[PDB]
Parts: C-alpha cells; structure tokens; sequence
C-alpha cells in the first residue's frame, strides 16, 4: 500500500514537466490524491488535491493554471503537469493520499525533486583525501544536477561515516565525507569511497592511499 | 471567509453558522439529481415535537449539526438567518459521478 | 489563504522533557488542523488528524490539544528519533495551508569538535585547481566561527562551509570547510592550517611538507 | 390567483398550471412547526408525503385530496420550474390560540 | 377581482319548455360556481352548489352544466313558480363574484289590457292638488305607449308610469299611469282621455272621463 | 332550527355611518362563514365580503374599499354589516347569509334590511280613495318617506284581484297606486277598504272607497 514517485527531473527555465505518482496495493478511486511543493531549505506548499473519479482537480489560487494534476484511474497512478518553470520551481514535489478533510494527508510519497536549470549535466570529479583514530576524507566536486551518493568500503564501513551536504557555487556541485577508523586498521585495510551519480549514471571508486611526493 | 470541505460516503461531519428562527438549505449538483437548485431540509425546531429533514434523514444535532455522507451528498450547505444572512459550507463526497 | 503561524522556528530540548509546538490560525478552523512530521531526508508522516486524535502506529508520547483558533502539539517525553521538523496544517477550507514549521534539535553536553585539515590531493592539482579541506567531526553546540590562516594572512575570500543535521546516534554536529584556490597561487602560498572557536581555541596545522 | 376556504372535516382537491413539480406551503400557525415554506408533496414516479403531514392523498400538472382538520390554514404553492409557482390561498373555520 | 356575465339579462320562455342560463367566467372556476334563484320580492334560494350538485329540497327540474370557463343553469318542464331572476356565482377565489342576472320570463297569448281611468278624489283636491289615476290589467307583451291627452291636446309633462312584474294567476303584466296637475289647471280644462298602444287589435285602446260640474 | 334574524329598515343621512344587525337562531356561527350582500334598487348581486367568526378581520371586495367592516359577535350569536361614509351610491337592500365553504355556496340567505341614504325626512302617506258584470277600483298613496307601504284590501280578506304597482320616487316623497277588480255585483253593496300601512312613520291608515 506505497505510492510510487518517478526519478528526479532537471528541467530547462520555462518549460513544462509532468511528473508521475503510482498507486501500489490500493485503489486511487478509494482516495483523493494530494501534491505538495518543497522549495530547497524551507516550508512545504499545497498545491492542490484531486478526486480521481471527477479529473478536474483543485489547486491553490497561488498555483492556479501554473500546475495541472490529472489521475489517470486505469492505470491507478496521478500526474502533476507544472509549467512556465522559474528558478522559485526548483523544489521537492510530494505526492500523498488523503481521505478527506478530517483525516489529512495520511500516506505521504518519497517526493520527486525538480531542477529547474538552464545548466548541463556534469559527472563528479572525486578527489581521495589522506591525512589514536584516524579521519580521512573524500572531495566530489563539480556535478551537476544532485543528487550524488556516497559510502564507504561498498557501504560495509556503516560506522564512524559523515556525509556532508552540497554545496553550489555557480551551477557546480561539491560535497566532501569523511570517515573515522582506528589507526590500526589503516593503512593495513582498503579504504574506498563510492560515489555514485545516477543523474550521468555514473559510479566512481576511489581508493584513499598514504600521500607521498 | 468560508469553509470548503471534502469527505466520502459513510463518514460524517459537522456543520455550523457563526451569524445566528432560523433554517439549514442546499442546493447539490444537478447531474443525476432529481432537484435543480436550492432546497430547505430543516427549519429551526419549535417548543413542541419536532424533527425530519426532507431529501437525507440522517442528519442529528441548536443548528449547529452533523451530517452522515453517502451518494449524492456533494454540495453547499447554507445556514439562513431571519434576514438576508446566510453560513455556506461547501461539500465533496469521494467519486461523485454514474 | 488561512495563513498558519508557528511563534518558533526552532525548540531545541534535551532528552526525557515535554515540550510543545503552538500554531494561530487566521480564522476558527473548527478543530480541522492536522500535524505533521517531517525527518531529516526521511518521509513526511502523519503524525495527528483533526487536532487531538492519532495517527495510527504513531506513539502516544505525541499529543494534539487544541482550542477553536489555538492549536498545540505536544511531545511528553523527548525521544533522540524526534529530531525532525514538525508542521500543522488545516483543512478548513480549499486552499490547504502548511504552517512554516518547528524544528526540533536535542540539547546534549558540549562536546569540542575533532578538527582535521587535508592538503589538496595530487588528483585535483592535475585539473589545474587547489581544495583544502578542514573538518569537525564530532562537536555541539550548531554555531561555530570558522578562520583559518595561511603563513599568517587572513583568508575570507573563496570560503564555502557546509553543516550536517543533528544525528539521532550520538547527537551530535559536524562542519566541513572548503578553501578553493587556483593551483598557482596554493603552490605560491606553503603552510597552510585551519583553527576553530567554540564555546583556548582548537587550533590544527598542515604543513607544506615533503614526502 | 386560487383562494378557498373551507371547514374541518371537509375535503379539497386543489392543482396547478405548471410547466414534475414541487407543492410547498407556509401556515399561519405552529403546531409542532415554525415559520416558513416547508415542502409536503414532491414529484418523483409515484407522488406521497412520507412523514411530516398524513392527510393528502393524490388523485393521479398535479391534483391532491386534502383532509381540513385544525391548523391547514395557509397558502399552498405549486413551485414548478424557474419559479413557475401556482399559489393556492386556504382558510379553515377557527382560532386555536390556547397554550 | 374576476368577472362574471350572462349572456343573456332577460329569457321569455313557454311553460314546460327546457331553458338555459349561460354564464362565462374571466379565469377557469374549477367547478366552484353556484347558481342562485331570487324570486321577486322573495327569499334568494341557493339552487345548485359546485355546478352540477343541488341544494336540499331543491326540484329534479334544475340540472348544472359546465366546467373550465363557460358554465350553464338548465331548466326543464318549466313551472309558474319559476318566475324569477338566476344569478351565477363563483367561489374560486375571494373577491366572490356573482353574474349579472337573467330574469326568467313566462311567455302566454295575446292579452288586451282593462283600462279603467279614475278621476281625483275630492279628498286631495282639498290638498290643493289633483291627479289622474290610469289603471291598464292583465295584457301580454310588456310594452304599452300611454297616451294623456287633456281635453285632445297632447301632455308630454308630468306623466308618471309604473309596470308590475310577471303575475302567478296569469301570468299577464299590468300598469299604472298617473297624470299629476295643480288644483287649478285640473279645474281649468274638462276632457281627459287615456290612450294604450298595444298590439293585441286592430285599434289603441282609447278610456275616457270628462268632469261635470255647473 | 337555522334562522337569520336581519334588522329592520334604516332611512340614514348621506355622509354618515349604519351598522346592520343579523342574529343566529337555532345554529351557532362558530360553525359558518358569514356573508353580505348588496342589492341596489332593480340591479344585481354585490357581495360585499364575507368573516370567519372565530377572527376580528373580515375579508371584503375591493369596491367597497375601507367602507364596509363586517364584525361579528359570536357571545351574542350575531353578525354586523358597518358601512360608513354613505352616498345614493349605497341606497340598497343588504343580505346576511351563512356559507359553509367555497364548495358550498351561501346556503341559508336573510330577508334582508333595507338601508335609504336620503337627506329627506320621514313623512306618512295621504291615501286617497278612487271609485269610477265585473268593475275595478283602487286607491292612492301620495307623498309618504321613506319605503316600504303594506298595502292590503278589506283587511287582507279580498286577496283575489289585487294589483299592488310599485313606488314612484319623486322630488324625495314616494307614489304607489293599488287596484282591486272586483264583481258588480259585490260593489256598492259590500264594504272596501283600502288598508295601508306605513311602518316608518308609525300610521296604519284605512280608507273607504265610496261611490263619488
Ligand atoms: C429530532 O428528534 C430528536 C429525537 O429523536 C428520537 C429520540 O428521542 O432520541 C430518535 C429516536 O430514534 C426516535 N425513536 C425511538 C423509537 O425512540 C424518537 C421518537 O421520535 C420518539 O420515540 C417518539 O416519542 O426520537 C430530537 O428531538 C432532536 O431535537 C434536538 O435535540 C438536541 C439535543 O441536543 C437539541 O436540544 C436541539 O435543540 C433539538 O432540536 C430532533 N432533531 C432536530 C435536528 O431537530
Ligand atoms: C414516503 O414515500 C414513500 C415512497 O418511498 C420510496 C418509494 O418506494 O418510492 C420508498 C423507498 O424506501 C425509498 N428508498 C430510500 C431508501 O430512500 C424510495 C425512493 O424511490 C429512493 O429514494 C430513490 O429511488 O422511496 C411512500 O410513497 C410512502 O407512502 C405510503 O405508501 C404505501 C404504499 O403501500 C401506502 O399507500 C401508504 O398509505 C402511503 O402513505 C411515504 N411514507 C409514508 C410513511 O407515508
């Protein structure tokens, strides 16, 4: 009984985008069907509900003509279409469940995040970073769009890890981990940090090795 | 102000007027309905033995009341006062077609 | 629309208290207001519906009070997993408003930052550009006034820091700062080093040292 | 317009001139009731009262059967379709002003 | 306020004959008109309520027609009794409105009336006044030009007639003319004469009186 | 045993006001509607308005705007006819009658009350007798006020060949002439009497007609 949000979208300013949400389990025709916008850091923003069964759905006077939600019921899923995207667009879109006004929005989707830039898709340039316990780090600067995901010795280094957020300069992307290990196991021990950009479908692994010349 | 509400068949919500003899009338959308517009259902109960309201006999309390949902009950609910003054509650019952 | 205001943007608490998260609202909303809870990267989950009642599976630490106009979430014993941002909502009428939220951060002993400095890796130095990494790994309280000098010199220019939420582990927060300078002028500059001031300073060191 | 007057006990067949309509009369009077137009007959497929008043049957516009009794004083409206309304005016002989 | 007429204010009929009473209405009467008999100088009888119903005691005779607009009274083996005036009335609605009436007339042979003419009494000649007394009985039709010439001479002035209604005996009208003169004038001229235009015969029916005193 | 008692003739001054009278026998009002009617000389039917006992407001025609308020007595059994502001316009016989509904019709009517709007004033008649095998003979009514004259013949014995003509209004004083036909052979020989009789002005006068 999950909702089913598409992969993240990079839009170019101006623009239309239609974003999907897929009903698993339940039926949409048992259920009003709700979006909601999360603008980067900040607050979340209704914009609009729809009865699947009517396919002429509400929307809040701020977002009215902007946004169109359509439910396609065969198909058991509902589509956002936004259009005429604004660099104010790029955002999270939440898809949820709701059985009406005395019950609120009761299952909430994943959200499916929104890059409204005029920018081109960059791969990650990954730079190791070797220095009681020891620290040691990993640089992934200049992608574009996010997201990038970062583990340690193929995610089995579960502890000690620190994943920093990232960081935009000028339509560039950086974001450094670093790990805390016992001097002991290093360098005796493989220390790899994997990178992963699903958005230039790429997976880079750099192994951290002791600095010299 | 107003108040816009969304529900489905077999729940039931409660219903009100701020600006106080009176009478509750809506008017629910045409489309496989046999009333066109506007119609009464209760009218404020005098000191005698009084109940029934017309086209949902499922509607319990003062009219400030609650209201069961099923088929068809999509629509604005108006509370009337003596003169002119008139609460609306808008209503939308879940899958509301044929 | 029913514009709904949350008179903090931030609670912070320490483990095993009661606190509360109040929300006005722009007119009487007859008790339709929900809660919501929001965790760090995490879903969104429903929290309580039509003010007092529960949400199913949400523990009963969680309360809904809530007067005509005046509503207030309440957490009766604070949980580390709490950490999280938590929103009100009503459902009044059509256009659903979401307040502007409580984050809820956890009060701990102050613990000092483990403050590491890497030199740019020989990787970079190819692609004609320089990074100096400075870290503080495990530290509390948020706030912590970064400067670093090389040979001495004040460096604000080309300073871009970046800070981790409150881990619901250890809590505990952690900073990472980035010093970007083109491969020339770090090759210009030797011994560069990073220091920290948090509530003498923790002061780290990086060397142009051969090897 | 139609104005009768008529006794207890006595019996009125009373219709319209409508456009599938609506019969909605307001009494000068309140036994158990209270001020306004409250509808007593509607359309359907086969016209009856149901539970409010129990006197009028339906000949089978629209024609009904009316028993007097005490209180039936008022006007009787035939509210057809965009206010298509057929007023008839009825008085029954007597004053029941005792609480 | 809605209208009622009769087609007709006036029906002569022979006895026993089956006479009609029309009656049309401004707005559909749905059936609520009453017919009314108010006989001359009698009670006012209801005939027939709710059309075609009959009030208790009221004959077989009188039959109630009609529905929506024109309604009708009908009267069969007319009786010398039902010399009267029928009024239509609705009920419909409040301002009650009743026909204008049509008086029932029984019509019979040709009768020449008996004129007998009278002279003033010697009691109001004392009163300073005198008057000729002209008494023409049992004639049928209606109309009947009187005629006072004092001693020839035509008087157009101060001549007063007055007609009785349909007799019950037989059916015949009578009338009464009387010529009203000061004292003097009366005792100025002698002849006075009093003439019926009637068509029953071949001539007017010619009374005399001439006074005699010397 | 379903009487009603309407009051006696009214002679009443042009701009004044009358209230006529009408009681109930044997039947209570409670239970009608009760009814009146105009009647102006030799004319139709004028239903004046009609009143529900068991209420103070009677319902009434429009003609008779504000003028005529009927109200009736239900203690007193009785029902009353008030028509104020009056004119020659309202010189007429008024009827009271009870009605049961709008299906029924105005059922038990009243004799009636006759009401003469005049400024004239109340007069008796001077009867005057006129004599000349059948003969006629009659007698005079000159110049009595108001309405009506029972004129009757050998003290109402002699019903057979009477010929009562009705009243001639002129300059305000009333004219009506009677004849009877009786054989020559009753005539000198029996005795005749003319009888009238003046309600209004209180006189029963009796006039041999005498051979002249
Ligand atoms: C409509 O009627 C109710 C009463 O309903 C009941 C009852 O007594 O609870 C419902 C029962 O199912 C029904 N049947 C049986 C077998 O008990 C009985 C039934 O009518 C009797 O048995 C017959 O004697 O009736 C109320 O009267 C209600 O009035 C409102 O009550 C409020 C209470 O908080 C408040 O006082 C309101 O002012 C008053 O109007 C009435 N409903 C409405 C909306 O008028
Ligand atoms: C009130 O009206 C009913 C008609 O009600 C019905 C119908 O058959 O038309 C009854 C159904 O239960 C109702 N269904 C529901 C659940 O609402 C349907 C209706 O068609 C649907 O709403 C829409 O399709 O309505 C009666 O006419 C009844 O009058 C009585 O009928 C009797 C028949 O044997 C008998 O003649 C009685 O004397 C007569 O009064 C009326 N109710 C009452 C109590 O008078």
């Amino acid at each position: 009984v999950q909702l089913q949000q598409s992969g993240a979208e990079l839009v170019k300013p101006g623009a239309s985008v239609k974003l999907s949400c897929t009903a698993s389990g339940f039926n949409i025709k048992e259920t009003y069907i709700h979006w909601v916008k999360q603008r980067p850091e900040q607050g979340l923003e209704w914009i609009g509900r729809i009865d699947p069964a009517d396919v002429y759905g509400r929307y809040d006077p701020k977002f009215q003509g902007k946004a169109t939600i359509t439910a396609d019921t065969s198909s058991n899923s509902a589509y956002l279409q936004v259009s005429s995207l604004t660099s104010e667009d790029t955002a999270v879109y939440y898809c949820a469940r709701s059985y009406g006004s005395s019950y609120g929005i009761d299952y909430w989707g994943q959200g499916t995040s929104v890059t409204v830039s005029s920018a081109k898709t960059t791969p990650p340039s990954v730079y190791p970073l070797a220095p009681s316990m020891v620290t040691l780090g990993c640089l992934v600067k200049g992608y574009f769009p996010e997201p990038v995901t970062v583990t340690w010795n193929s995610g089995s280094l579960s502890s000690g890890v620190h994943t920093f957020p990232a960081v935009l300069q000028s339509d560039l992307y950086t974001l450094s981990s670093s790990v805390t290990v016992p001097s002991s196991t290093w360098p005796s021990e493989t220390v790899t940090c994997n990178v992963a950009h699903p958005a230039s479908s790429t997976k880079v692994d750099k192994k951290i090795v002791p600095r010299d010349c | 102000p107003g108040a816009s509400l969304d529900g489905r068949p077999g729940d039931r919500v409660d219903l009100s007027c701020g600006g106080v003899r009176w009478v509750w009338a809506p008017s629910f959308p045409a489309c496989k309905g046999l009333s066109k517009g506007r119609r009464p259902i209760l009218w404020a109960a005098a000191a005698g033995a009084p109940t029934v309201p017309p086209l949902q006999p499922f509607v319990g309390r003062i009219r400030r009341l609650e209201l069961l949902l099923s088929a068809g009950d999509s629509g604005t609910f108006f509370c009337k006062g003596r003169h002119e003054d008139e609460s609306r509650t808008v209503l939308h019952v879940l899958g509301d077609r044929t | 629309d029913i514009q709904m205001t949350q008179t903090t943007s931030s609670l912070s608490a320490s483990l095993g208290d009661r606190v509360t998260i109040s929300c006005r609202a722009s007119q009487d909303i007859s008790n339709y207001l929900n809660w919501y809870q929001q965790k760090p990267d995490g879903t969104v989950k429903l929290l309580i519906y039509y003010t007092s009642t529960l949400h199913s599976g949400v523990p009963s630490r969680f309360s809904g009070s809530g007067s005509g106009t005046d509503y207030s979430l309440t957490i009766s014993n604070l949980e580390q997993e709490d950490v999280a941002t938590y929103f009100c909502q009503q459902g009044y009428t059509l256009p659903w408003t979401f307040g502007g939220g409580t984050k809820l951060e956890i009060k701990r002993a102050d613990a000092a930052p483990t403050v590491s400095i890497f030199p740019p890796s020989s990787e970079q130095l190819t692609s004609g550009g320089a990074s100096v990494v400075c870290f503080l790994n495990n530290f509390y309280p948020k706030d912590v006034n970064v400067k670093w000098k090389i040979d001495g010199s004040e460096r604000q220019s080309g300073v871009l820091n970046s800070w981790t939420d409150q881990d619901s582990k250890d809590s505990t927060y952690s900073m990472s700062s980035t010093l970007t300078l083109t491969k020339d002028e770090y090759e210009r500059h030797n011994s560069y080093t990073c220091e920290a001031t948090h509530k003498s300073p923790i002061v780290t060191s990086f060397n142009r040292n051969e090897c």
